[PDB]
Protein backbone atom coordinates (compact mmCIF):
# COMPACT_ATOMS: atom_id res chain seq x y z
CA UNK A 1 0.00 0.00 0.00
CA UNK A 2 0.74 3.83 0.57
CA UNK A 3 2.84 4.36 4.44
CA UNK A 4 1.07 8.14 4.49
CA UNK A 5 -2.45 5.77 4.50
CA UNK A 6 -1.60 4.11 7.72
CA UNK A 7 -2.73 4.89 10.88
CA UNK A 8 -0.17 6.99 12.86
CA UNK A 9 -2.84 5.37 16.11
CA UNK A 10 -2.36 1.58 15.56
CA UNK A 11 -0.02 1.52 13.02
CA UNK A 12 -2.10 -0.36 10.36
CA UNK A 13 -3.82 0.54 7.01
CA UNK A 14 -6.79 -1.51 8.31
CA UNK A 15 -8.65 -1.24 11.98
CA UNK A 16 -9.35 -4.25 13.81
CA UNK A 17 -12.90 -3.47 13.62
CA UNK A 18 -17.24 1.21 20.25
CA UNK A 19 -17.56 0.84 16.04
CA UNK A 20 -15.24 2.24 14.32
CA UNK A 21 -17.04 1.80 11.07
CA UNK A 22 -14.28 2.49 7.63
CA UNK A 23 -12.97 6.25 9.29
CA UNK A 24 -10.82 8.37 9.48
CA UNK A 25 -9.39 11.82 11.22
CA UNK A 26 -6.33 13.74 9.94
CA UNK A 27 -4.38 15.84 11.58
CA UNK A 28 -4.42 19.33 10.96
CA UNK A 29 -0.64 19.92 11.98
CA UNK A 30 1.28 16.66 11.01
CA UNK A 31 -1.29 15.83 8.46
CA UNK A 32 -1.03 12.10 9.51
CA UNK A 33 -4.34 9.97 9.63
CA UNK A 34 -5.74 8.22 12.04
CA UNK A 35 -9.00 5.78 12.48
CA UNK A 36 -11.76 7.25 14.30
CA UNK A 37 -11.34 5.06 17.27
CA UNK A 38 -7.07 5.80 17.00
CA UNK A 39 -7.59 9.64 17.03
CA UNK A 40 -8.09 10.20 20.95
CA UNK A 41 -11.81 11.66 20.41
CA UNK A 42 -14.75 10.09 21.42
CA UNK A 43 -17.66 10.07 19.27
CA UNK A 44 -19.51 13.31 20.45
CA UNK A 45 -16.25 15.65 19.16
CA UNK A 46 -16.55 14.09 15.58
CA UNK A 47 -18.04 17.06 14.63
CA UNK A 48 -16.61 19.73 16.85
CA UNK A 49 -13.48 21.01 15.70
CA UNK A 50 -12.48 23.01 13.04
CA UNK A 51 -8.80 22.43 13.07
CA UNK A 52 -7.89 18.80 14.85
CA UNK A 53 -4.53 18.10 16.39
CA UNK A 54 -3.56 14.95 16.79
CA UNK A 55 -2.35 14.04 20.45
CA UNK A 56 1.28 13.95 19.16
CA UNK A 57 0.53 17.17 18.19
CA UNK A 58 -0.99 19.43 20.73
CA UNK A 59 1.35 19.99 23.71
CA UNK A 60 3.64 21.77 20.88
CA UNK A 61 0.34 22.88 19.02
CA UNK A 62 -1.98 23.75 21.90
CA UNK A 63 -5.75 21.79 21.69
CA UNK A 64 -8.10 21.30 18.81
CA UNK A 65 -10.00 24.35 17.72
CA UNK A 66 -13.54 24.06 17.34
CA UNK A 67 -15.98 25.83 15.33
CA UNK A 68 -17.48 29.23 15.91
CA UNK A 69 -20.56 29.19 16.93
CA UNK A 70 -22.24 31.22 14.26
CA UNK A 71 -26.35 30.09 14.26
CA UNK A 72 -27.35 29.10 17.88
CA UNK A 73 -30.64 28.80 16.34
CA UNK A 74 -29.47 25.67 14.52
CA UNK A 75 -28.37 22.69 14.92
CA UNK A 76 -26.23 23.14 12.58
CA UNK A 77 -25.09 25.50 14.81
CA UNK A 78 -21.90 25.99 13.44
CA UNK A 79 -22.69 26.45 10.04
CA UNK A 80 -22.91 29.79 8.25
CA UNK A 81 -25.43 28.96 5.26
CA UNK A 82 -27.89 28.68 7.79
CA UNK A 83 -27.63 31.77 9.49
CA UNK A 84 -30.25 32.84 7.58
CA UNK A 85 -32.65 29.88 8.32
CA UNK A 86 -35.50 29.47 10.87
CA UNK A 87 -35.15 28.99 14.34
CA UNK A 88 -35.17 25.00 14.69
CA UNK A 89 -37.34 23.61 18.06
CA UNK A 90 -33.98 22.30 19.69
CA UNK A 91 -31.59 24.82 19.53
CA UNK A 92 -30.11 27.08 21.81
CA UNK A 93 -32.17 30.30 21.01
CA UNK A 94 -35.24 28.16 20.83
CA UNK A 95 -34.78 26.91 24.53
CA UNK A 96 -33.53 30.18 26.05
CA UNK A 97 -37.11 31.77 24.65
CA UNK A 98 -39.00 28.54 25.23
CA UNK A 99 -37.77 29.12 28.95
CA UNK A 100 -39.42 32.81 29.16
CA UNK A 101 -42.29 31.74 28.26
CA UNK A 102 -43.08 27.55 28.97
CA UNK A 103 -44.81 28.37 32.33
CA UNK A 104 -47.41 30.14 30.23
CA UNK A 105 -48.36 26.25 29.36
CA UNK A 106 -51.70 25.29 31.06
CA UNK A 107 -52.39 22.58 33.82
CA UNK A 108 -53.54 19.31 32.85
CA UNK A 109 -57.20 18.53 34.11
CA UNK A 110 -57.59 15.67 37.20
CA UNK A 111 -58.74 13.69 34.21
CA UNK A 112 -55.72 13.65 32.44
CA UNK A 113 -52.73 13.39 36.09
CA UNK A 114 -53.41 12.79 39.59
CA UNK A 115 -51.29 14.25 42.05
CA UNK A 116 -51.20 12.74 45.38
CA UNK A 117 -49.05 12.75 48.00
CA UNK A 118 -47.29 9.01 49.10
CA UNK A 119 -47.54 5.75 47.56
CA UNK A 120 -50.23 4.67 49.90
CA UNK A 121 -52.69 7.31 48.62
CA UNK A 122 -51.25 6.38 45.23
CA UNK A 123 -52.25 3.15 45.96
CA UNK A 124 -55.88 3.84 46.96
CA UNK A 125 -56.46 6.09 43.87
CA UNK A 126 -55.08 3.45 41.61
CA UNK A 127 -57.68 0.93 43.05
CA UNK A 128 -60.10 3.54 42.83
CA UNK A 129 -59.75 3.91 39.02
CA UNK A 130 -59.87 0.03 37.83
CA UNK A 131 -55.81 -0.57 38.84
CA UNK A 132 -53.22 -1.70 36.34
CA UNK A 133 -56.15 -3.37 33.99
CA UNK A 134 -57.55 0.10 33.38
CA UNK A 135 -54.58 2.28 33.94
CA UNK A 136 -55.10 5.57 32.03
CA UNK A 137 -53.67 8.62 33.65
CA UNK A 138 -50.35 9.90 35.00
CA UNK A 139 -49.42 9.96 38.76
CA UNK A 140 -47.66 11.96 40.08
CA UNK A 141 -46.40 10.62 43.89
CA UNK A 142 -44.85 13.58 45.62
CA UNK A 143 -43.16 11.20 48.75
CA UNK A 144 -42.21 7.40 47.52
CA UNK A 145 -42.84 6.06 50.79
CA UNK A 146 -45.33 3.44 49.98
CA UNK A 147 -44.23 2.24 46.79
CA UNK A 148 -41.74 0.12 47.71
CA UNK A 149 -39.60 1.53 45.31
CA UNK A 150 -35.97 0.92 46.19
CA UNK A 151 -33.56 3.82 45.59
CA UNK A 152 -30.67 5.06 46.84
CA UNK A 153 -30.28 7.48 49.70
CA UNK A 154 -29.90 11.77 49.08
CA UNK A 155 -26.25 12.37 49.21
CA UNK A 156 -26.07 9.83 46.41
CA UNK A 157 -25.02 11.63 42.89
CA UNK A 158 -23.45 11.39 39.55
CA UNK A 159 -20.28 11.02 41.70
CA UNK A 160 -21.59 7.38 43.00
CA UNK A 161 -23.01 6.85 39.62
CA UNK A 162 -19.38 7.25 37.56
CA UNK A 163 -17.68 5.24 40.77
CA UNK A 164 -19.76 1.90 40.53
CA UNK A 165 -20.30 2.20 36.85
CA UNK A 166 -16.90 3.08 35.70
CA UNK A 167 -14.78 6.10 34.33
CA UNK A 168 -14.59 4.11 30.58
CA UNK A 169 -18.36 3.18 30.90
CA UNK A 170 -19.82 4.35 27.52
CA UNK A 171 -22.90 5.84 27.79
CA UNK A 172 -25.23 7.32 24.57
CA UNK A 173 -25.79 10.90 25.30
CA UNK A 174 -27.82 14.12 23.99
CA UNK A 175 -25.87 16.94 22.35
CA UNK A 176 -28.81 18.96 23.27
CA UNK A 177 -28.40 22.08 20.91
CA UNK A 178 -27.12 19.66 17.59
CA UNK A 179 -30.70 17.07 18.75
CA UNK A 180 -28.38 14.11 18.41
CA UNK A 181 -26.96 11.11 20.19
CA UNK A 182 -23.47 10.46 20.56
CA UNK A 183 -21.57 8.28 22.54
CA UNK A 184 -19.11 9.74 25.66
CA UNK A 185 -17.50 8.36 28.33
CA UNK A 186 -19.21 8.74 31.79
CA UNK A 187 -15.96 10.30 33.56
CA UNK A 188 -16.40 12.67 30.31
CA UNK A 189 -19.69 13.77 31.08
CA UNK A 190 -19.10 14.71 34.93
CA UNK A 191 -16.19 16.36 34.26
CA UNK A 192 -18.18 18.61 31.90
CA UNK A 193 -21.13 18.35 34.59
CA UNK A 194 -18.43 19.99 37.18
CA UNK A 195 -18.00 22.95 35.45
CA UNK A 196 -20.94 24.30 36.04
CA UNK A 197 -20.05 27.95 34.79
CA UNK A 198 -18.14 26.74 31.30
CA UNK A 199 -20.75 24.72 28.95
CA UNK A 200 -20.73 26.00 25.40
CA UNK A 201 -22.58 22.60 24.88
CA UNK A 202 -25.41 21.05 26.51
CA UNK A 203 -25.32 16.92 27.15
CA UNK A 204 -27.76 15.10 28.78
CA UNK A 205 -27.79 11.62 28.45
CA UNK A 206 -31.09 9.31 29.35
CA UNK A 207 -29.99 6.00 28.42
CA UNK A 208 -27.44 4.27 30.70
CA UNK A 209 -29.07 1.31 31.43
CA UNK A 210 -27.86 -0.85 34.31
CA UNK A 211 -30.00 -4.02 34.83
CA UNK A 212 -26.12 -6.12 34.20
CA UNK A 213 -24.01 -4.12 37.13
CA UNK A 214 -24.31 -6.39 39.92
CA UNK A 215 -23.90 -3.45 41.96
CA UNK A 216 -26.43 -0.65 40.54
CA UNK A 217 -29.16 -2.83 39.75
CA UNK A 218 -29.87 -3.70 43.44
CA UNK A 219 -30.01 0.35 44.66
CA UNK A 220 -32.59 1.63 42.48
CA UNK A 221 -35.12 -0.76 41.35
CA UNK A 222 -38.96 -0.24 39.83
CA UNK A 223 -41.76 0.21 41.90
CA UNK A 224 -43.22 -3.12 43.25
CA UNK A 225 -46.51 -3.18 41.22
CA UNK A 226 -44.22 -2.36 37.90
CA UNK A 227 -42.32 -5.57 38.76
CA UNK A 228 -45.34 -7.31 39.51
CA UNK A 229 -46.98 -6.29 35.76
CA UNK A 230 -44.03 -6.42 33.51
CA UNK A 231 -43.88 -8.34 30.90
CA UNK A 232 -40.26 -8.57 30.41
CA UNK A 233 -40.13 -9.31 34.28
CA UNK A 234 -42.96 -12.22 34.17
CA UNK A 235 -40.56 -14.04 30.91
CA UNK A 236 -36.95 -13.07 32.47
CA UNK A 237 -37.70 -13.80 35.97
CA UNK A 238 -34.64 -12.93 38.32
CA UNK A 239 -35.44 -16.20 40.08
CA UNK A 240 -32.65 -18.68 41.36
CA UNK A 241 -32.55 -22.96 42.54
CA UNK A 242 -35.14 -24.90 41.63
CA UNK A 243 -37.14 -21.91 40.38
CA UNK A 244 -34.89 -21.55 37.30
CA UNK A 245 -34.37 -25.15 36.81
CA UNK A 246 -38.02 -25.72 35.94
CA UNK A 247 -38.01 -22.47 34.17
CA UNK A 248 -35.15 -24.81 32.63
CA UNK A 249 -37.04 -27.86 32.18
CA UNK A 250 -40.06 -26.30 31.01
CA UNK A 251 -38.77 -24.62 27.93
CA UNK A 252 -39.41 -21.64 28.96
CA UNK A 253 -35.81 -20.13 29.58
CA UNK A 254 -34.68 -17.38 27.33
CA UNK A 255 -31.33 -16.13 26.55
CA UNK A 256 -30.37 -13.07 28.75
CA UNK A 257 -28.94 -11.48 25.54
CA UNK A 258 -32.73 -11.43 24.25
CA UNK A 259 -33.96 -9.68 27.04
CA UNK A 260 -35.15 -6.39 26.32
CA UNK A 261 -32.86 -4.46 29.10
CA UNK A 262 -35.15 -0.83 29.18
CA UNK A 263 -36.64 -1.35 32.89
CA UNK A 264 -33.58 0.41 34.83
CA UNK A 265 -32.24 3.52 33.43
CA UNK A 266 -30.20 6.45 35.12
CA UNK A 267 -30.49 9.82 33.79
CA UNK A 268 -28.30 13.10 34.16
CA UNK A 269 -28.77 16.20 32.20
CA UNK A 270 -27.68 19.94 32.43
CA UNK A 271 -29.57 22.97 33.42
CA UNK A 272 -31.84 24.17 30.21
CA UNK A 273 -31.63 20.55 28.77
CA UNK A 274 -34.88 20.04 26.22
CA UNK A 275 -35.96 16.77 25.10
CA UNK A 276 -38.28 17.04 22.54
CA UNK A 277 -41.92 15.55 22.30
CA UNK A 278 -41.92 11.43 21.60
CA UNK A 279 -44.22 8.60 22.59
CA UNK A 280 -41.73 6.13 24.41
CA UNK A 281 -40.65 3.02 22.66
CA UNK A 282 -43.34 0.52 21.80
CA UNK A 283 -45.80 2.54 24.03
CA UNK A 284 -44.01 0.96 27.23
CA UNK A 285 -44.85 3.00 30.49
CA UNK A 286 -42.58 4.75 32.76
CA UNK A 287 -41.61 4.84 36.14
CA UNK A 288 -39.84 8.38 36.72
CA UNK A 289 -37.92 9.44 40.24
CA UNK A 290 -36.03 12.88 40.47
CA UNK A 291 -33.10 11.69 42.55
CA UNK A 292 -31.88 15.32 41.86
CA UNK A 293 -32.90 18.71 40.52
CA UNK A 294 -36.35 19.61 38.82
CA UNK A 295 -38.36 18.05 35.51
CA UNK A 296 -40.57 19.94 33.67
CA UNK A 297 -43.13 17.87 31.56
CA UNK A 298 -45.00 18.97 28.84
CA UNK A 299 -47.87 16.31 27.96
CA UNK A 300 -50.61 14.98 25.71
CA UNK A 301 -53.13 12.42 26.14
CA UNK A 302 -53.11 9.35 23.77
CA UNK A 303 -56.32 10.02 21.66
CA UNK A 304 -56.61 9.55 17.80
CA UNK A 305 -56.59 13.02 17.66
CA UNK A 306 -53.08 13.84 19.16
CA UNK A 307 -51.71 11.00 17.44
CA UNK A 308 -52.58 12.12 14.18
CA UNK A 309 -51.01 15.56 15.23
CA UNK A 310 -48.11 13.83 16.56
CA UNK A 311 -47.67 11.48 13.48
CA UNK A 312 -48.17 14.66 10.93
CA UNK A 313 -45.33 16.46 13.49
CA UNK A 314 -42.98 13.32 12.86
CA UNK A 315 -43.05 13.26 9.19
CA UNK A 316 -43.18 16.51 8.21
CA UNK A 317 -39.77 18.27 7.13
CA UNK A 318 -40.17 21.15 8.94
CA UNK A 319 -38.19 21.49 12.09
CA UNK A 320 -39.68 25.23 13.59
CA UNK A 321 -43.22 24.56 14.84
CA UNK A 322 -42.94 23.60 18.65
CA UNK A 323 -45.70 20.42 18.55
CA UNK A 324 -47.15 22.36 21.73
CA UNK A 325 -48.49 24.90 19.17
CA UNK A 326 -50.32 23.26 16.73
CA UNK A 327 -51.74 20.58 19.01
CA UNK A 328 -55.04 22.39 19.86
CA UNK A 329 -54.38 23.56 23.63
CA UNK A 330 -53.72 19.46 24.26
CA UNK A 331 -50.35 20.38 25.80
CA UNK A 332 -49.82 20.61 29.28
CA UNK A 333 -47.17 21.30 31.82
CA UNK A 334 -46.64 19.55 34.97
CA UNK A 335 -43.61 20.72 37.07
CA UNK A 336 -41.83 17.34 39.20
CA UNK A 337 -39.21 18.10 42.05
CA UNK A 338 -36.78 16.45 43.38
CA UNK A 339 -38.07 13.51 45.37
CA UNK A 340 -41.01 13.49 43.55
CA UNK A 341 -42.36 10.05 41.06
CA UNK A 342 -44.12 10.30 38.06
CA UNK A 343 -45.99 7.75 36.12
CA UNK A 344 -46.36 7.44 33.07
CA UNK A 345 -48.86 4.71 30.98
CA UNK A 346 -48.82 3.93 27.42
CA UNK A 347 -49.33 6.05 24.97
CA UNK A 348 -48.38 9.39 26.44
CA UNK A 349 -46.89 11.99 24.24
CA UNK A 350 -44.93 13.88 26.39
CA UNK A 351 -41.38 16.66 26.21
CA UNK A 352 -39.24 17.74 28.97
CA UNK A 353 -37.12 20.59 30.18
CA UNK A 354 -34.72 20.06 32.38
CA UNK A 355 -34.37 23.54 34.38
CA UNK A 356 -31.40 22.53 36.55
CA UNK A 357 -29.08 19.87 37.35
CA UNK A 358 -30.40 16.52 37.59
CA UNK A 359 -30.69 12.74 38.09
CA UNK A 360 -32.97 10.75 37.82
CA UNK A 361 -33.92 6.85 37.91
CA UNK A 362 -36.63 5.51 35.52
CA UNK A 363 -37.77 2.28 33.30
CA UNK A 364 -40.19 1.39 30.72
CA UNK A 365 -42.24 -1.45 30.99
CA UNK A 366 -44.73 -3.29 29.15
CA UNK A 367 -48.16 -4.53 31.18
CA UNK A 368 -51.38 -6.90 29.75
CA UNK A 369 -53.30 -3.73 31.00
CA UNK A 370 -52.09 -1.52 28.58
CA UNK A 371 -51.79 -3.95 25.83
CA UNK A 372 -54.42 -2.28 23.06
CA UNK A 373 -52.45 1.25 23.46
CA UNK A 374 -49.06 -0.46 23.27
CA UNK A 375 -49.91 -2.21 19.68
CA UNK A 376 -51.40 1.51 18.73
CA UNK A 377 -47.94 2.72 19.21
CA UNK A 378 -46.48 0.48 17.49
CA UNK A 379 -48.68 1.32 14.54
CA UNK A 380 -47.84 4.43 14.97
CA UNK A 381 -44.55 3.75 15.04
CA UNK A 382 -44.28 1.58 11.69
CA UNK A 383 -45.75 4.32 9.62
CA UNK A 384 -43.46 7.35 11.48
CA UNK A 385 -40.68 4.93 10.16
CA UNK A 386 -42.36 3.95 6.43
CA UNK A 387 -41.01 8.08 5.97
CA UNK A 388 -37.97 9.11 7.50
CA UNK A 389 -35.33 6.10 8.35
CA UNK A 390 -34.35 5.83 11.57
CA UNK A 391 -31.98 3.57 14.44
CA UNK A 392 -33.29 0.18 15.50
CA UNK A 393 -31.36 0.99 19.11
CA UNK A 394 -34.10 4.08 19.28
CA UNK A 395 -37.17 1.30 19.13
CA UNK A 396 -38.82 -1.27 21.90
CA UNK A 397 -36.25 -4.32 21.70
CA UNK A 398 -37.48 -7.78 20.39
CA UNK A 399 -40.97 -5.76 20.75
CA UNK A 400 -42.44 -8.72 18.40
CA UNK A 401 -40.29 -11.75 20.09
CA UNK A 402 -41.42 -10.78 23.63
CA UNK A 403 -45.07 -11.09 22.35
CA UNK A 404 -44.53 -14.69 21.04
CA UNK A 405 -42.52 -15.72 23.71
CA UNK A 406 -45.66 -13.97 26.44
CA UNK A 407 -48.16 -15.61 24.25
CA UNK A 408 -46.08 -19.30 24.00
CA UNK A 409 -45.19 -19.35 27.73
CA UNK A 410 -48.00 -17.24 29.24
CA UNK A 411 -50.92 -17.33 28.23
CA UNK A 412 -51.27 -20.50 26.03
CA UNK A 413 -50.31 -22.24 29.51
CA UNK A 414 -53.55 -20.44 31.22
CA UNK A 415 -55.83 -20.91 28.61
CA UNK A 416 -54.83 -24.51 28.34
CA UNK A 417 -55.23 -25.36 31.88
CA UNK A 418 -58.31 -23.18 31.99
CA UNK A 419 -59.94 -25.40 29.55
CA UNK A 420 -58.44 -28.65 31.04
CA UNK A 421 -61.19 -28.00 33.22
CA UNK A 422 -64.61 -26.30 32.70
CA UNK A 423 -63.01 -23.00 33.87
CA UNK A 424 -64.91 -20.10 32.46
CA UNK A 425 -62.05 -17.65 32.84
CA UNK A 426 -64.08 -14.91 32.75
CA UNK A 427 -65.02 -15.78 35.98
CA UNK A 428 -61.07 -15.33 37.99
CA UNK A 429 -59.18 -14.40 34.67
CA UNK A 430 -61.48 -12.32 32.69
CA UNK A 431 -58.16 -9.83 32.28
CA UNK A 432 -56.03 -12.77 30.88
CA UNK A 433 -58.63 -13.70 28.59
CA UNK A 434 -59.18 -10.43 26.77
CA UNK A 435 -55.45 -9.53 26.32
CA UNK A 436 -54.98 -13.25 24.58
CA UNK A 437 -57.78 -11.92 22.26
CA UNK A 438 -55.88 -8.77 21.52
CA UNK A 439 -52.63 -9.77 21.37
CA UNK A 440 -53.61 -13.40 19.25
CA UNK A 441 -55.50 -10.69 16.57
CA UNK A 442 -52.30 -8.49 16.46
CA UNK A 443 -50.45 -11.88 16.29
CA UNK A 444 -52.51 -12.90 13.10
CA UNK A 445 -51.71 -9.91 11.12
CA UNK A 446 -48.02 -10.20 11.93
CA UNK A 447 -48.06 -13.60 10.40
CA UNK A 448 -49.88 -12.63 7.44
CA UNK A 449 -47.55 -9.82 6.84
CA UNK A 450 -44.90 -12.46 6.82
CA UNK A 451 -46.60 -14.85 4.58
CA UNK A 452 -46.89 -12.02 2.15
CA UNK A 453 -42.80 -10.49 2.21
CA UNK A 454 -41.05 -13.45 3.92
CA UNK A 455 -39.14 -12.99 7.33
CA UNK A 456 -36.54 -9.99 8.66
CA UNK A 457 -34.50 -15.84 15.61
CA UNK A 458 -38.24 -17.67 16.06
CA UNK A 459 -38.77 -19.63 12.31
CA UNK A 460 -41.97 -18.74 10.34
CA UNK A 461 -42.16 -22.41 11.00
CA UNK A 462 -42.31 -22.35 14.64
CA UNK A 463 -44.63 -19.34 14.81
CA UNK A 464 -47.14 -21.17 12.77
CA UNK A 465 -46.97 -24.20 15.23
CA UNK A 466 -47.78 -21.77 18.16
CA UNK A 467 -50.73 -19.74 16.04
CA UNK A 468 -52.37 -23.12 15.49
CA UNK A 469 -52.33 -23.89 19.24
CA UNK A 470 -53.47 -20.63 20.00
CA UNK A 471 -56.32 -20.73 17.97
CA UNK A 472 -57.19 -23.91 19.10
CA UNK A 473 -56.97 -23.42 22.56
CA UNK A 474 -59.04 -20.18 22.06
CA UNK A 475 -61.76 -21.54 20.23
CA UNK A 476 -61.96 -24.53 22.60
CA UNK A 477 -62.13 -21.64 25.48
CA UNK A 478 -65.11 -19.84 23.77
CA UNK A 479 -67.11 -23.05 23.30
CA UNK A 480 -66.85 -23.69 27.30
CA UNK A 481 -68.09 -19.99 27.31
CA UNK A 482 -71.14 -20.18 24.51
CA UNK A 483 -71.89 -23.33 27.20
CA UNK B 1 -34.93 13.46 12.61
CA UNK B 2 -35.28 10.92 15.43
CA UNK B 3 -31.55 10.89 16.79
CA UNK B 4 -32.45 13.02 20.22
CA UNK B 5 -34.24 10.33 22.09
CA UNK B 6 -33.68 7.79 24.72
CA UNK B 7 -31.35 4.82 23.20
CA UNK B 8 -31.39 1.17 23.77
CA UNK C 1 -12.62 18.64 10.90
CA UNK C 2 -11.09 16.42 7.59
CA UNK C 3 -12.42 13.32 7.18
CA UNK C 4 -12.63 10.14 4.50
CA UNK C 5 -14.10 6.92 5.19
CA UNK C 6 -13.54 3.35 3.15
O1 LIG D 1 -35.54 13.33 31.06
C1 LIG D 1 -35.64 13.67 29.93
O2 LIG D 1 -35.19 14.95 29.56
C2 LIG D 1 -36.52 12.86 28.96
N1 LIG D 1 -36.99 11.58 29.45
C3 LIG D 1 -38.28 11.02 29.10
O3 LIG D 1 -38.86 11.40 28.13
C4 LIG D 1 -38.77 9.81 29.90
O4 LIG D 1 -38.09 9.43 30.79
O5 LIG D 1 -39.83 8.99 29.44
FE1 LIG E 1 -39.95 9.69 27.30
ZN1 LIG F 1 -5.79 2.94 13.82
ZN1 LIG G 1 -0.40 15.49 14.41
Amino acid sequence: PKESDRCGGCGKFTHEDKKNDFQWIGCDSCQTWYHFLCSGLEQFEYYLYEKFFCPKCVPHTGHSIRYKVVAPHRYRWYSPNEKHLGIEVGSKTWIEDFITRENTVPSPTDDEVCIVEDGYEFRREFEKLGGADNWGKVFMVKDMDGLNMTMPKPGFDLEDVVKIMGSDYEVDTIDVYNQSTYSMKLDTFRKLFRDTKNRPLLYNFLSLEFSDNNEMKEIAKPPRFVQEISMVNRLWPDVSGAEYIKLLQREEYLPEDQRPKVEQFCLAGMAGSYTDFHVDFGGSSVYYHILKGEKIFYIAAPTEQNFAAYQAHETSPDTTTWFGDIANGAVKRVVIKEGQTLLIPAGWIHAVLTPVDSLVFGGNFLHLGNLEMQMRVYHLENAIRKEIRSEEKFYFPNFELLHWMYMRNVLLEKITEANQEGSDMREQEKNIWTASQIMKAEMERWMDRELRLGPEILPTDDKNKIMISVRKQIEIQTKIQNA
Amino acid sequence: KQTARKST
